[PDB]
C-alpha cells in the first residue's frame, strides 16, 4: 500500500529490499552496514537513508543506547532533507522522529517536527491531532485546545478529537461541557479514543453533575482492562498488588514507621502549627480541581522521593525523624506533607494515580466531629496521635464540617508486596 | 505539572532516554 519508492530507488530495488530483508531477520548489525553502503553509493535516496535509520533505530533498542537513538532520529530528519521523497516515507520518517523524540522527552523539538508535519500535510487530520498531544505532552493545553477545535471544526465526528477536547474542558473544571464530548468520543471507537483516562474523566465528570450513569462507564473502563476494579481507577499500576481500602499497621508490615509517627506525633504537630502561624505560605491551596467547595492546603516535605530542603527547615525535627524510614523517604510514588482543612470544606470522590502506594493520615488536630473520610463503602474519622492507612487508588472522598481547623500528617509508603528492584526502577508520579 | 492526589494531568511520568 504505502509507496516509498522514487524513480531513482525503483532503479535500486532489488539492492534495498534485500538490506531491509536482513533487518527483518533481526540481523540488525550487517543490516546497519549494508544500508551505510547503500547511503554512500547512492547518497540521494531517500528509501536507504531511512533504512539506515530504522536500523539505528532498532540497534537503539538492543544496545538501549540514547546516544545512537538520537543518531536514528537525526537520520530520519535526513531522509525528509533529501529531494524526491515520496510523500509516504516523508510522512512515516518525520512521525517516528517525533515519537523517538518524545520518547527521549525531548517535547520541545518533537512539537517542532509535529509543526512541520502539520505544515507538510495540511489535509491530515491524524497529524493535527498528534500535535494536539505534542501540546499537551509539554502542559500546554491552551496550544492543545486550539488544536483540536480546529479539528472539530473540519472534522466534527473526529472521536480522537472529541476525547482529546472533552479531556481539556475537564481539565479546565468545564464538567458539563466535557461530558459530552467524552461520551461521544469514546463512543466512536476510533482509534486512541479506547483509553482509560477518558474512562476515568467522563465517569468522574458525571459523578460531578450527579449523572449516575457515571459506574455505568466505571464498570466498561473495568470491562475493557483500564482499571483493576469498579472501586480502584489508578491508571499507573502494577498488577497483582493485595487491593484492599483499609489497612492495618502490622498488614503493611510498616510497624516501626507507625510507632515513631504514633510516639512522637506531637513534635510533628508542634511543627506544623509553628508553620501555620510563623510560615503560612509554605501552605500551598490543592491545585488539582478535587474540591467542590472550601479550603485545603499542603506543606509537603518529601515529593517524588526528593526532600524539599527549604520546606523541611520549616519541619526539621519532622524531617530529620523520617530520614530513618527509606519506605516513605524513598517513595518515588507518594509524597510527605502536611493537610490542613477547614469547615465548609468538600472535597469530591476521587482516585489517586497509582496502586504502588499507600497512604497514612497521622491526627495532629482534629476537631471533635465534622470531619471524616470514605474510602470504597467504609468511611472512618481521624484521631489525634492515631495512624489510618488506606490505598488511595480507590475512590475516596472528604468531609469539613467542624468549627475549626482539621490538621493531619499525610505520610505515603511503597506498596509492600513491591520488590526491592520494583521500588528502584518504578518512574517516579 | 505532576500528579500528586489524583490524575488531572496528561501524563503523570515523565521519562527521559533507555
Ligand atoms: O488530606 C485530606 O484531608 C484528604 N486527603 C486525601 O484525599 C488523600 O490523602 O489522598
Ligand atoms: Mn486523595
Amino acid at each position: 500500500k504505502p509507496k516509498l519508492l522514487n524513480k531513482f530507488d525503483k532503479t535500486i530495488k532489488a539492492e534495498l529490499d534485500a538490506a531491509e530483508k536482513l533487518r527483518k531477520r533481526g540481523k540488525i548489525e550487517e543490516a546497519v552496514n549494508a544500508f551505510k553502503e547503500l547511503v554512500r553509493k547512492y547518497p540521494q535516496s531517500p528509501r536507504a537513508r531511512y533504512g539506515k535509520a530504522q536500523c539505528e533505530d532498532d540497534l537503539a533498542e538492543k544496545r538501549r543506547s540514547n546516544e545512537v537513538l538520537r543518531g536514528a532520529i537525526e537520520t530520519y530528519q535526513e531522509v525528509a532533507s533529501l529531494p524526491d521523497v515520496p510523500a509516504d516515507l516523508l510522512k512515516l520518517s518525520l512521525k517516528r522522529r517525533s515519537d523517538r523524540q518524545q520518547f527521549l522527552g525531548h517535547m520541545r523539538g518533537s512539537l517542532l517536527t509535529l509543526q512541520r508535519l502539520v505544515q507538510l500535510f495540511p489535509n491530515d487530520t491524524s497529524l493535527k491531532n498528534d500535535l494536539g498531544v505534542g501540546y499537551l505532552l509539554i502542559g500546554d493545553n491552551d496550544n492543545a485546545k486550539k488544536v483540536y477545535e480546529e479539528v472539530l471544526s473540519v472534522t466534527p465526528n473526529d472521536g480522537f478529537a472529541k476525547v482529546h477536547y472533552g479531556f481539556i474542558l475537564k481539565a479546565q473544571n468545564k464538567i458539563a461541557e466535557s461530558i459530552p464530548y467524552l461520551k461521544e468520543g469514546i463512543e466512536s471507537g476510533d482509534p486512541g479514543t479506547d483509553d482509560g483516562r477518558f474512562y476515568f474523566h467522563l465517569g468522574d465528570a458525571m459523578q460531578r453533575v450527579g449523572n449516575k450513569e457515571a459506574y455505568k462507564w466505571y464498570e466498561l473502563g473495568h470491562k475493557r482492562g483500564h482499571f483493576a476494579s469498579v472501586w480502584q481507577r489508578s491508571l499507573y499500576n502494577v498488577n497483582g498488588l493485595k487491593a484492599q481500602p483499609w489497612w492495618t499497621p502490622k498488614e503493611t508490615g510498616y510497624t516501626e514507621l507507625v510507632k515513631s509517627l504514633e510516639r512522637n506525633w506531637k513534635l510533628i504537630r508542634d511543627e506544623g502549627l509553628a508553620v501555620m502561624d510563623k510560615a503560612k505560605g509554605l501552605f500551598l491551596p490543592e491545585d488539582e480541581n478535587l474540591r467542590e467547595k472550601g479550603d485545603w492546603s499542603q506543606f509537603t516535605l518529601w515529593q517524588q522521593g526528593r526532600r524539599n530542603e527549604n520546606a523541611c527547615k520549616g519541619a526539621p525535627k519532622t524531617c530529620t525523624l523520617l530520614e530513618k524510614f527509606p519506605e516513605t523517604t524513598g517513595c518515588r510514588r507518594g509524597q510527605i506533607k502536611y493537610s490542613i482543612m477547614h469547615p465548609g470544606t468538600h472535597v469530591w470522590p476521587h482516585t489517586g494515580p497509582t496502586n504502588c502506594r499507600l497512604r497514612m493520615h497521622l491526627g495532629l488536630v482534629i476537631p471533635k466531629e465534622g470531619c471524616k473520610i470514605r474510602c470504597a463503602n467504609e468511611t472512618k474519622t481521624w484521631e489525634e496521635g492515631k495512624v489510618l492507612i488506606f490505598d488511595d487508588s480507590f475512590e475516596h472522598e472528604v468531609w469539613q464540617d467542624a468549627s475549626s481547623f482539621r490538621l493531619i500528617f499525610i505520610v505515603d509508603v511503597w506498596h509492600p508486596e513491591l520488590t526491592p528492584q520494583q521500588r528502584r526502577s518504578l518512574p517516579a508520579i | 505539572g505532576k500528579c500528586k492526589d489524583g490524575l488531572g494531568e496528561y501524563t503523570c511520568t515523565s521519562l527521559e532516554g533507555f
